[PDB]
């Protein structure tokens, strides 16, 4: 469920 | 394949404190989000910290904010988590496990390792008291009952272990802060108390063997 | 936080047979991205959790084909087609829609066999646990299928609930019977109070419950 560091 | 390998566990007291790591091979380290899961005895796993890629998001289970730190190093392909304040509430198996993404979203943990122990007690080590179970039928049932130890590790063998294949050995529980188990053993009236039959109690940590004889009542 | 609720706790299972477990969210699984983060693990003993179902119905790498996962939205039922020795363990079923990801419970998947009555055997506590003050009366219930046993302590006749610690061994690798040892541990000075003292259980191999009693005083 967390935001990925592109 | 991927690899990923903890450390850092052990017994500490309540309010001590602990810092663990987990080494990553086999996938490049720097492109995945990490997590730390923890596991009590009997429980289901339970999230604890999570770590973006690059370190941009962190996020703590309820549970552990405030007392724990997740970090990263990612030139030493190595996960990190600081606890203090430690609770007997954060004994568990800790697992370290990589989350996997296949565009913006770390959606699911997919390698993890095979976890580092951490007991947190004020309990000393203390040997077992060793109680003799006899009755006070073709077969009869004997035991030994293994009362107030700790740690953990004690081994009940019985007639140097010939007598192996009657027995059984009962999962050791917690109570007035310290272990207790029992082993039972069966075998044919024929034999006992015609015959002689010991259990053999070892206690590793406190350096304890106890031999009891099992006397008929 | 997500809670999910896993059914049945236990599942016995032939080999051979199907399984099928059961795991329902208190919440929608569907994110905004319409993903459905729903996945499955299987857990051996004193190994970590591996990961055989993610998104509802994908296989992970390795995962044979036995393994299968369906549902929506709150319900989802995952299945093992022929279970075999190696799928033993427990299952638990996680959510990764929602921060925090939670998991089940578990289901432990275990092994059907005939019926078999406990064998019970009551134990006084020793004199040198007496010399210690305390008393411990023991008794073993051994070789028993299925695995639900209720035991009852019972003091001159009257139940008690206080002291009393239950032990359950695995399934046996052997005779896939289970063990267990119920232990009731008293002050001596309590143990001074009271003279009969009883094992009871109750197990389906029969209506009549299994006593098992001996006097203090004898």
């Amino acid at each position: 469920q967390f935001r990925h560091d592109s | 394949e991927v690899k990923l390998v903890e450390s850092g566990g052990g017994l500490v007291q309540p309010g001590g404190s602990r810092k663990l790591s987990c080494a990553a091979s086999g996938f490049t380290f720097s492109d995945y989000g990490m997590a730390w899961v923890r596991q009590a005895p009997g429980k289901g796993p339970e999230w604890v910290a999570f770590i973006s890629n690059l370190a941009y998001s962190i996020y703590y289970a309820d549970t552990v904010t405030g007392r724990f730190t997740i970090s990263r190093e990612n030139a030493k392909n190595t996960l990190y988590l600081e606890m203090s304040s430690l609770r007997s509430e954060d004994t568990a198996m800790y697992y370290c496990a990589r989350y996997d993404y296949d565009n913006i979203l770390d959606y699911v943990m997919d390698y993890w390792g095979q976890g580092t122990s951490v007991t947190v007690s004020s309990a000393k080590t203390t040997p077992p008291s060793v109680y003799p179970l006899a009755p006070g039928g073709s077969s009869v049932t004997l035991g030994c009952l293994v009362k107030g130890y700790f740690p953990e590790s004690v081994t009940v063998t019985w007639n140097s272990g010939s007598l192996s294949s009657s027995v059984h050995t009962f999962p050791a529980l917690l109570q007035s802060g310290l272990y207790t188990m029992s082993s039972s053993v069966t075998v044919p009236s024929s034999t006992w108390p015609s015959q002689t039959v010991t259990c053999s109690v070892a206690h590793p940590a406190s350096s304890t063997t106890v031999d009891k004889k099992l006397e008929p009542s | 936080d997500v809670v999910m609720t896993q059914t049945p706790l236990s599942l016995p299972v032939s080999l051979g047979d199907q399984a099928s477990i059961s795991c329902r969210s208190s919440q929608s699984l569907v994110h905004s991205d319409g993903n459905t983060y729903l996945h499955w693990y299987l857990q051996k003993p004193g190994q970590s959790p591996k990961l055989l179902i993610y998104k509802v119905s994908n296989r992970f790498s390795g995962v044979p084909d036995r393994f299968s996962g369906s549902g929506s939205g709150t319900d989802f039922t995952l299945k093992i087609s022929r279970v075999e020795a190696e799928d033993l363990g427990v299952y638990f079923c996680s959510q990764s829609t929602h921060v925090p990801p939670t998991f089940g419970g578990g289901t432990k998947l275990e092994i059907k066999r005939a019926d078999a009555a406990p064998t019970v055997s009551i134990f006084p506590p020793s004199s040198e646990q007496l010399t210690s003050g305390g008393a411990s009366v023991v008794c073993f219930l051994n070789n028993f299928y299925p695995k639900d046993i209720n035991v009852k302590w019972k003091i001159d006749g009257s139940e008690r609930q206080n002291g009393v610690l239950n032990s359950w061994t695995d399934q046996d690798s052997k005779d896939s019977t289970y063990s267990m040892s119920s232990t009731l541990t008293l002050t001596k000075d309590e143990y001074e109070r009271h003279n009969s003292y009883t094992c009871e259980a109750t197990h389906k191999t029969s209506t009549s419950p299994i006593v098992k009693s001996f006097n203090r005083n004898e």
